[PDB]
This record gives structure tokens, C-alpha cells and sequence, in this order.
């Protein structure tokens, strides 16, 4: 390895791509794991680890003793999707304004510009979730609010697999210590998947993310002297986040054949929109 | 469209003024 125009040019990449990251996303990783480690002592988030804990305060006592509504599994998994989907309004907007800080990427077809970004959206959205995710539980309601991993496991099926295959993921990734400045590229390198369906100009796209591909290497060899195969690691939970996503569309398809009957406490349809 | 509404989202981001796409 050696320091030459192309490892400059590189470098100015990374640089530019930290830069609009920070500018994209106010929540960074850094930030989350602020919270989550108790470091900002302004920033105390609400811990729920059981039904008692869902309904304290006073805003919630009153589904203490209300009746158990009976409905499909089918209708609350979709309502749940409806509003995890609508409350990601956010995150897909701030991955639009970074997607058009990757040089190149505007000067693409603008189809292509929206294919890339609807596949690419769900795996930056469960790469960010990792950063809100410890072994013990994830960050919810804007980070004043904390829903245990075991809580979660708990509940009744399907609910209750629905995060525990992520938590298993977050905890494995999270344990590579990524920082911002390497996830800037690690998101970069997604949004260019010349491997979407429906791309009209694929070659292009593969151009930036071969590009993209080289800063990263870079990126993880000057920023993780503890870790000489972390690039490998990296690009094989690229296809771990690919197959998180296939998990729910598959589920989906398989719950939408069910006409199985089941009650979930409103306050727990109510954390759930905010995960994915 | 049956992804319709994060299309929508996606390219009004793209485009740059909300009302107008
Ligand atoms: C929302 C809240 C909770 C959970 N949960 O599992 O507990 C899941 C959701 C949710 O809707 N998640 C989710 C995951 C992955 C998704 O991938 C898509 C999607 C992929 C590809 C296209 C084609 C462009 C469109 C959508 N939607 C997802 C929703
Ligand atoms: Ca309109």
C-alpha cells in the first residue's frame, strides 16, 4: 500500500461522502450509541421489559383493564408494516439527500435514481436500526424510549420472531465497531447495487460502486488496524441485510394466507411501528 | 403501483420541492 494520487483521490471520497453524511443524517451512530452507552445524562430513555412497565404512566393505565380485542394476525402484522413504513418517511429522505452527494449518482437515469434508492432504502433503514440496537434492547419513540430484545421475544407468534433474527444481526455487526466515517461508504456502496431489478443503464452504476468499493477498502484498512479481513466481513453482512429484507417480504406472503385469530395489546402495535 | 407511496417520497426528495412532483 501506498500513498499516490489514486489513494488522494480515494481519501477525498471518503472525506466528501463523511461530510454529506453528517449533513444527511442527524442521528449518527456516535449519537446513538451515546444514548445507548448513558453518556448524553440529558438523554435517559424510558426502559419497557414487561407488561407493568408498557402501562406505567398515566397516559397508559387505562389499557390495564381493558378487553383484549380478537383480530387476525394478518390485519395487526399490516397495520404494524403501514405505520413502520409511514414513520420512515424520515430516514428515506435523508438517504435520498445523501444518495445525491455519491458523484455520479445525479447524473444517472432518474428511474434508476428511484429504483436504486425504493430496494436500496430497507437495508440502510436495518443498517441504521443496528445502531439503536445493544444485546439487551433498541431505542424507540425519537430515543425517549427503550423496548427490551426479550420483551420482544416473548410475545405471541409471528410477533414475537419478528425482531430477534435482526437483533442476532445488530449484535454480530455492531460488534465490528463501524464508525460513521466507515459507514458512510458501507451505505454509499448499497445505494449503487447495480443488481437491482428493473435498472435500465446497469453498467454506470457499477462503475461508481467499483469506485465506491476501493474507498472502502481503504477506508477499513487505515481505520481498523485490529481487523486485516474486515472488508470480507463487511460485504458478506451487505447479503446478511439483503436476506433480512427477503425475511419480510416472505413473511408477509405466508401471513397473508393465515386467518388465524389473536389479541396484541395496542401499546405493543404502537412500539412496533417504530422498528422495521 | 403497488410501491407507490415510497416511489413518491423518493422522487419528490430527488426532484426538490415537495408540491410540484
Ligand atoms: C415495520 C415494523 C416492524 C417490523 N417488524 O418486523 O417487526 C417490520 C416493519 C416493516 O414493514 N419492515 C420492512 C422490512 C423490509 C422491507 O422491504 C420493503 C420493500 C422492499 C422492496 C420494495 C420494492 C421497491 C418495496 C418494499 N418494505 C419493507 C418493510
Ligand atoms: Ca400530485
Amino acid at each position: 500500500m501506498q500513498l499516490n494520487p489514486e489513494s488522494a483521490d480515494l481519501r477525498a471520497l471518503a472525506k466528501h461522502l463523511y461530510d454529506s453524511y453528517i449533513k444527511s443524517f442527524p442521528l449518527t451512530k456516535a449519537k446513538a450509541r451515546a444514548i445507548l452507552t448513558g453518556k448524553t445524562t440529558d438523554k435517559s430513555p424510558f426502559v419497557i421489559y414487561d407488561m407493568n412497565s408498557l402501562m406505567m404512566g398515566e397516559d397508559k393505565i387505562k389499557f390495564k383493564h381493558i378487553t383484549p380485542l380478537q383480530e387476525q394476525s394478518k390485519e395487526v402484522a399490516i397495520r404494524i408494516f403501514q405505520g413502520c413504513q409511514f414513520r420512515s418517511v424520515e430516514a428515506v429522505q435523508e438517504i435520498t439527500e445523501y444518495a445525491k452527494s455519491i458523484p455520479g449518482f445525479v447524473n444517472l437515469d432518474l428511474n434508476d435514481q428511484v429504483t436504486l434508492l425504493k430496494y436500496g432504502v430497507h437495508e440502510i433503514i436495518y443498517t441504521m436500526l443496528a445502531s439503536l440496537m445493544n444485546k439487551d434492547g433498541v431505542l424507540i419513540s425519537e430515543g425517549q424510549g427503550f423496548m427490551t430484545r426479550e420483551f420482544l421475544k416473548s410475545l405471541r407468534k409471528p410477533f414475537g420472531d419478528f425482531m430477534e433474527p435482526k437483533f442476532e444481526f445488530a449484535v454480530k455487526f455492531n460488534a465490528l465497531e463501524l464508525d460513521d466515517s466507515d459507514l458512510a461508504i458501507f451505505i454509499a456502496v448499497i445505494i449503487l447495487s447495480g443488481d437491482r431489478p428493473g435498472l435500465l443503464n446497469v453498467k454506470p452504476i457499477e462503475d461508481i460502486q467499483d469506485n465506491l468499493l476501493q474507498a472502502l477498502e481503504l477506508q477499513l484498512k487505515l481505520n481498523h488496524p485490529e481487523s486485516s479481513q474486515l472488508f470480507a466481513k463487511l460485504l458478506q453482512k451487505m447479503t446478511d441485510l439483503r436476506q433480512i429484507v427477503t425475511e419480510h417480504v416472505q413473511l408477509l406472503q405466508v401471513i397473508k394466507k393465515t386467518e388465524t385469530d389473536m389479541s396484541l395489546h395496542p401499546l405493543l402495535q404502537e412500539i412496533y411501528k417504530d422498528l422495521y | 403501483s403497488t410501491n407507490m407511496g415510497l416511489e413518491a417520497i423518493i422522487r419528490k426528495a430527488l426532484m426538490g420541492k415537495y408540491d410540484q412532483w
